[PDB]
RNA sequence: UAGGCCCAGGCUCUGGGCACUGUCUCAACGAGAGACUCGGUGAAAUUAUAGUACCUGUGAAGAUGCAGGUUACCCGCGACAGGACGGAAAGA
RNA sequence: CGGUCCCUAUCCGUCGCGGGCGCAGGAAAUUUGAGAGGAGCUGUCCUUAGUACGAGAGGACCGGGAUGGACGCACCGCUGGUGUACCAGUUGUUCUGCCAAGGGCAUCGCUGGGUAGCUAUGUGCGGACGGGAUAAGUGCUGAAAGCAUCUAAGCAUGAAGCCCCCCUCAAGAUGAGAUUUCCCAUUCCGCAAGGAAGUAAGAUCCCUGAAAGAUGAUCAGGUUGAUAGGUCUGAGGUGGAAGUGUGGCGACACAUGGAGCUGACAGAUACUAAUCGAUCGAGGACUUAAC
């Protein structure tokens, strides 16, 4: 259980191609024009 | 669940008296050992009542012998030809397993009668 | 089924009761969305209790409603609150006297906020 | 389930009082019996004044199990010890008498030898 | 060869004529209809593509709608198809009830076993890795048709059968025989 | 919370019998902590470079890297413990 | 010259599950099967038959017919197991001002039962019936060697070998297959090549969840709707609630009364929550031949 090797750069950064964020589900509130998340509050929006 | 009640409805019998876990039955199970239908008759205590609906199922506990029986049955059974209640038992329970190692006068306790 | 909300068997009913309380009193609550998610049904449970309004359900509910002053004006306990009160503002819905409202993420651990009321 | 090691009661004249299972005959991995199986047995308690002495190893039925027996109809029966009868050779008694009830399984098997002095078979 | 597609609803007991009990599944099937023969000429081989259990005008697409107006019936949620059945003696639009079967026919049943994730390899492969368990196709064969209910559109047959409540399962005649 | 009993000999040892049990035939379910997902924070042993398949041979010790063949779309996540020229070991 | 062990183990490898792109328009379903894996087992009894055979004693081969066992796959209708938000009894102490009734803690305090789900020790089913080419062998016919000869040429038979029949996976089978149905060929720049923008059929984000599940994934739904909670009515479980009345000096008993309570199960019911929205997604290359 210890690396044998050290890892190159090309190989980490193939095996971080996974580690991201997503976009947030966003509308517009009717009244105002405000942005929250889909199927949440605002009322003050 | 109520397609399988009327898919089950039609063999459902109605000649059964109302018995609870505690009362002694006399059952009349149909035997065709050597063919030539013969009437067995069986005598306990009624031990359980689990089930519901057709495969609703009763034991009956007795003591032949020394050597303590017992009989599990399907309560809709064609082998079963009539029942009869001999006694009515005062019961704070409804799974009797307690006395299944109780003997003779702590068992007959329960002949408390209703 | 239903949630374990991380806490063990006691936990657990001390924290819906808690809750539930909580909500008779204040009308309006801000708790996690799973936390609300479980109370609803309790809170429910306990107003179709109330709209009976006979001493067994009376004692029914005071074996699980916590002993609190709903306003000190009146000198009113949160179990006369639910017998008196509520039950007379329910008096024609059938079921579903709770609404859920999703906030957005707590800034201290990410969870999800909500809030549950009374209709 | 009647295992090796599982110490039964004897229901006959035999002498035995006793015994403790050697081997389950039958099949060749078969571990466990049930009614109507013939064992190999140890007697380990006797009377002093019977047909079989304390010691020998003999063959017995399997006549009464607290495990039940289901039948076609549906129906069970179950007892309150396990019981075993002495038997020699062929499916015969080694005993005159047989004390308390027998399973009616032991008749579909070809043993109404035993079946016959039963006091009563269920 | 003879099939038809339904659902599983549970499991019972009936007691017969000699009075004994026997477990029984309960499978409610619907008229299902032939939705498209396949020929040797056209397809490569020859089968008739069964429709079961129609469904709401919403929860269909287009192409859905259209693959099922030769048939001239609303979209259905489940399409089979078989193999080795006589392909005559069925049409494109005709209805195949169950009575294509009787009591005491021998037939294969087809489903899917319930899943149970991720299990180990003791429960797995009895100790060959853990692994995602269930969720496969099984048969079993040979199972022996109990009785027949024309109004209500029931199949009663003998013993377990695989996959959850409320399922597709497929009945055919038996294979081996 | 808090000792298993009885019959023995030898002064504690060897016994024997009983009781009792998941020690096992043979495992099943349930509870919690970790594992797992999300938000915050955030190390160490190790490390010639590396786009690092398998088989049969060859070969200064045992081939991923030599020859001949056979297989294989690109990138991850969770497991296993097969190789691990991992460490333990120890014979000697 | 064997043993161990210990990560979980960075790396290769093995198992399971996803994301991307490809498969000359864009989509939704149903499939063929190059290829791969699995299956392959036993014990008694009845018969032939007391038969052939065997001085007697003894005693078959083959073929059928039952009944078990082990193993494998499914499932909870039955027998059980568990079932920490179900029902009940009970000890100590403490609290809701008191009585009565309840709550907290003591391994879920302990004890008796038990719904759903998951389970085996429980139940159902399987390993069958057959076909094809053979190896070793046993053979027919026949030359060398006018004969004979398993063989040289030619024809048979032939085994728990093998291939099909049974079960499962399988078109990343870059050789990327087949069938049915839907949408149509829009607007801008760029002569051409080509590139952008709205869209169509269709999906996804997001949300309600479980027959699914580590997470992704899969499946049922999203206000012409029963997806989940609640309510109402039921199913099963426990088992005779509170209050009041009566009998008793009292612990208690009886009646009101199969009563009260009831998590995961079923049917009705839009009462509460699945609002509004946003994003993606074609315009179909060339050659030849038959038309």
């Amino acid at each position: 259980a210890v690396p044998f090797r050290r890892t190159s750069k090309m190989k980490k950064r193939l095996r971080r191609t996974h580690f991201k964020l997503n976009v947030p589900g966003m509308t517009e509130c009717p009244s105002c024009g405000e942005m929250k998340l889909s199927h949440r509050v605002c009322k003050a929006c | 669940q109520k397609l399988i009640e009327d898919i089950t409805k039609e063999q459902l019998r109605t000649d059964l008296p109302a018995f609870r876990p505690g009362d002694t039955l006399r059952v009349h199970v149909k035997v065709v050992e050597g063919n030539r239908e013969r009437i067995q008759i069986f005598e306990g205590v009624v031990i359980k009542r689990r089930g519901g609906g057709i495969s609703e199922t009763f034991t009956v506990r007795k003591i032949s012998y020394g050597v303590g029986v017992e009989r599990t049955f399907p309560v809709h059974t064609p082998k079963i030809a009539k029942i009869e209640v001999v006694r009515y038992g005062k019961v704070r329970r409804a799974k009797l397993y307690y006395l299944r190692e109780l003997r003779g006068k702590a068992a007959r306790i329960k002949e408390i009668r209703r | 089924s239903y949630r374990k909300l991380g806490r063990t068997s006691a936990q657990r009913k001390a924290m819906l009761r808690d809750l539930t309380t909580d909500l008779i009193i204040n009308e309006r609550i801000e708790t996690t969305e799973t936390r609300a998610k479980e109370l609803r049904s309790v809170v429910e449970k306990m107003i179709t209790l109330g709209k009976r309004g006979d001493l067994h359900a009376r004692r029914q509910a005071a074996a699980y409603i916590r002993n609190e002053v709903a306003n000190e004006e009146n000198n009113q306990d949160a179990l006369q609150k639910l017998f008196s009160d509520i039950a007379t503002r329910y008096e024609e819905r059938q079921g579903g006297y709770t609404r859920i409202m999703k906030l957005g993420p707590r800034r201290g651990d990410g969870a999800p906020m909500a809030i549950i009321e009374l209709v | 389930m009647i295992q090796q090691e599982t110490r039964l009661k004897v229901a006959d004249n035999s002498g035995a009082r006793e015994v403790l299972t050697i081997k389950v005959l039958g099949g060749s991995g078969r571990k466990t019996a049930n009614i109507g199986d013939v064992i190999v047995c140890t007697v380990k308690q006797a009377t002093p004044g019977g047909v079989v002495k304390k010691g020998e190893v003999v063959k017995a039925v399997i006549v009464r199990t607290k495990s039940g027996a289901r039948r076609s109809d549906g129906s069970y029966i179950s007892f309150d010890e396990n019981a075993c009868v002495i038997i020699r050779d062929d499916k015969s008694p080694r005993g005159t008498r047989i004390f308390g009830p027998v399973a009616r399984e032991l008749r579909e098997n070809n043993f109404m030898k035993i079946v016959s002095l039963a006091p009563e078979v269920i | 060869t003879k099939g038809i597609l339904g659902r599983k609803i549970g499991m019972t007991q009936v007691f017969a004529e000699n009075g004994d009990l026997i477990p029984v599944t309960v499978i409610e099937a619907a008229p299902n209809v032939v939705l498209q023969k396949k020929t040797a000429e056209n397809d490569g081989y020859e089968a008739i593509q069964l429709g079961f259990d129609d469904k709401r005008e919403k929860l269909s697409n287009k192409p859905e709608k259209g693959h099922v107006a030769k048939a001239e019936t609303a979209p259905k949620r489940f399409v089979k198809e078989l193999r080795g059945v006589e392909m005559d003696a069925y049409e494109v639009g005709q209805e195949v009830k169950v009575e294509i079967f009787s009591a005491g026919e021998i037939v294969d049943v087809t489903g899917v076993s319930k899943g149970k994730g991720f299990q180990g390899a003791i429960k797995r492969h009895g100790q060959l890795l853990p692994g995602r368990m269930g969720g496969e196709q099984i048969t079993v064969q040979n199972l022996e048709i109990v009785k027949v209910d024309a109004e209500r559109n029931l199949l009663l047959i003998k013993g377990n059968v695989p996959g959850a409540k409320k399922s597709l399962i497929t009945v055919k005649s038996a294979v081996k025989s």
